């Protein structure tokens, strides 16, 4: 057996405008195996409103989810995902971060 | 051009638990349009791609049959793996399956798959000739014996040569306006200082299908591999798809480097620069 | 449309 520890992107489906709907994405990929969890965060509390794709995986076998909430972002509210894994000692907590 | 179809199944066991899952995928090019999942309500399989939607109801019916027993088999299947590796009946174990056919520009097949991984490595495969197995190890010597004598290779092959290329080119014609579709990335290059001497200069492809795609930091010409971050290609989640690439360079030296893009949907290839 | 793989490895 192996197991490939989860990559995590944090990031909007368009460029992110204050004031303008969007969506809030959390990408996980490259992981094995396929059992994971995955919240997004909002100011630190978890959003109920969030859906996921189906699992699936790359020619490496290793699996991808993308999980995604509709956000109107604005300057003050942080967003987070919170991801755990076999393969972590505890949840990671990656901020997103407005490129 | 070349055009795939592939169908993607996750067995796992999760003895502790109870009931094994069981996961289906189905796409054309990167376009998912299928899915079943042992673990719903009642599980069958759905439409994912509108293009999928006029398919008619033996269609879902025919379809969910086949996952069904798909799971029971690979729950047996797993069982049988779990004996040539000696493994605990503690612990859970993934079996993946994934098999398809790719098609050329005018629709015949230029190559078939299927092939299995257990716990995340290879397994067993069938070859390019579609009439042999690659076995990745003494275990899989045993599923490959017992393929063999039971003609399991020329079942495939029929399928991948015949009713495989068959739908695919069905779902083509159903879905052409999308499922073919061609859209360019809108690309940018963004700045972001890491200290006094170093910054991040990192190119953006937004909104592009399919999914193929390639990006490249330049400098002086020469491209920047060992020193250039690739994140996987990611979903934007309205079926189009987003790529950057990252490089750290000497601040001042910015313009030195130049991102190449090249797309299928992009008239001519782009060198992009950062502009302050 | 999936080809059922009944024959378990
Ligand atoms: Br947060
Ligand atoms: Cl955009
Ligand atoms: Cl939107
Ligand atoms: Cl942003
Ligand atoms: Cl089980
Ligand atoms: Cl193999
Ligand atoms: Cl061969
Ligand atoms: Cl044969
Ligand atoms: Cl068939
Ligand atoms: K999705
Ligand atoms: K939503
Ligand atoms: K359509
Ligand atoms: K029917
Ligand atoms: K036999
Ligand atoms: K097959
Ligand atoms: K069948
Ligand atoms: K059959
Ligand atoms: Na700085
Ligand atoms: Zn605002
Ligand atoms: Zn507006
Ligand atoms: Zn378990
Ligand atoms: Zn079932
Ligand atoms: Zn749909
Ligand atoms: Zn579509």
């Amino acid at each position: 057996m192996i197991q490939r520890t989860p990559k995590i992107q944090v990031y909007s489906r368009h460029p992110a405008e204050n004031g303008k709907s969007n969506f809030l994405n959390c990408y996980v990929s490259g992981f094995h195996p396929s059992d994971i969890e995955v919240d997004l965060l909002k100011n630190g509390e978890r959003i109920e409103k969030v859906e996921h794709s189906d699992l699936s995986f790359s020619k490496d076998w290793s699996f991808y989810l993308l999980y995604y909430t509709e956000f109107t972002p604005t300057e003050k509210d942080e967003y987070a995902c919170r991801v755990n894994h076999v393969t972590l000692s505890q949840p990671k907590i990656v901020k997103w971060d407005r490129d | 051009g070349s055009h795939s179809m592939r169908y993607f199944y996750t067995s796992v066991s999760r003895p502790g638990r109870g009931e094994p899952r069981f996961i289906s995928v189905g796409y054309v090019d990167d376009t998912q349009f299928v899915r079943f999942d042992s673990d719903a309500a009642s599980p069958r399989e759905e439409p994912r791609a509108p293009w999928i939607e006029q398919e008619g109801p033996e269609y879902w019916d025919r379809n969910t049959q086949i996952y069904k027993a798909q799971a029971q088999t690979d729950r047996e299947s797993l069982r049988n793996l779990r004996g040539y590796y000696n493994q605990s009946e503690a612990g859970s174990h993934t079996l993946q399956s994934m098999y398809g056919c790719d098609v050329g520009p005018d629709g015949r097949l230029l190559r078939g798959h299927d092939q299995y991984a257990y716990d995340g490595k290879d397994y067993i495969a069938l070859n390019e000739d579609l009439r042999s197995w690659t076995a990745a190890d003494t275990a899989a010597q045993i599923t490959q014996r017992k393929w063999e004598a039971a003609r399991e290779a020329e079942q495939r092959r029929a399928y991948l040569e015949g009713e495989c290329v068959e739908w695919l080119r069905r779902y083509l014609e159903n879905g052409k306006d999308k499922l073919e579709r061609a859209d360019p990335p809108k690309t940018h290059v963004t700045h972001h200082p890491i200290s006094d001497h170093e910054a991040t200069l990192r190119c953006w492809a937004l909104g592009f299908y399919p999914a193929e795609i390639t990006l490249t930091w330049q400098r002086d010409g020469e491209d920047q591999t060992q020193d250039t971050e690739l994140v996987e290609t990611r979903p934007a989640g309205d079926r189009t798809f987003q790529k950057w690439a990252a490089v750290v360079v000497p601040s001042g030296e910015e313009q030195r480097y130049t991102c190449h893009v090249q797309h299928e949907g992009l008239p001519k290839p782009l060198t992009l620069r950062w502009e302050p | 449309s999936p080809k059922l793989h009944f024959y378990y490895l």
